[PDB]
């Protein structure tokens, strides 16, 4: 159906907190499954202080709204225990 | 969580989709009384252009569920 470019960019304070975040996001996350991980290309990554996210997505936006909606909660659940 | 800047592109298969979509979600965006956090978004021919700028996580999540799910009803019913 559709293509789409989407880039995500999270500001922090320190640049450990971004890469604490983007280290609790690439590996060993559940809140994206592999098959959606193996879908298109998603990278998460610390650059300084904010935690890149890029996507280049081709197919029905059903799998791209999961996925993102999965990664975004995958980095919310990362600030969670991150601060507490 | 500082900010949370998020861009979002949609190349649609025609130049009359978009149009549709733009105006189905235009509609929607016009009205979203309550203001999660700043979403500027345009048309550009065949493509969508969304720019989020967020205030937390849970700002952005719903942000870009709500745009793109207005996206997916919109071309859901346009491919009925």
């Amino acid at each position: 159906k559709i293509r789409a470019k989407v880039e995500l960019t999270w500001e922090y304070e320190d640049e450990e907190t971004a890469k604490a975040i983007a280290n609790a996001v690439n590996v060993d996350n559940i809140s994206i499954p592999e098959k959606l991980k193996k879908s298109l290309n998603l990278i998460t990554f610390p650059d300084g202080a904010r935690v890149v996210t890029k996507v280049k997505y081709e197919g029905e936006i059903e799998s791209l709204v999961v996925a993102l909606d999965d990664l975004i909660f995958a980095i919310k659940v990362a600030e969670e225990v991150l601060w507490s | 969580p500082k900010r949370v800047q998020g861009k979002i592109v949609i190349e649609f298969p025609s130049e009359d989709i978009a149009e549709v979509v733009y105006t189905s979600v235009l509609y929607e965006h016009v009205s979203v009384p309550y203001r999660r956090s700043r979403v500027n978004f345009r048309r550009e021919g065949r493509r969508i252009v969304l720019e989020i700028e967020a205030n937390d996580s849970s700002a952005m999540r719903g942000t870009v569920n709500s745009y793109l799910r207005w996206i997916k009803v919109a071309l859901d019913v346009l491919n009925i």
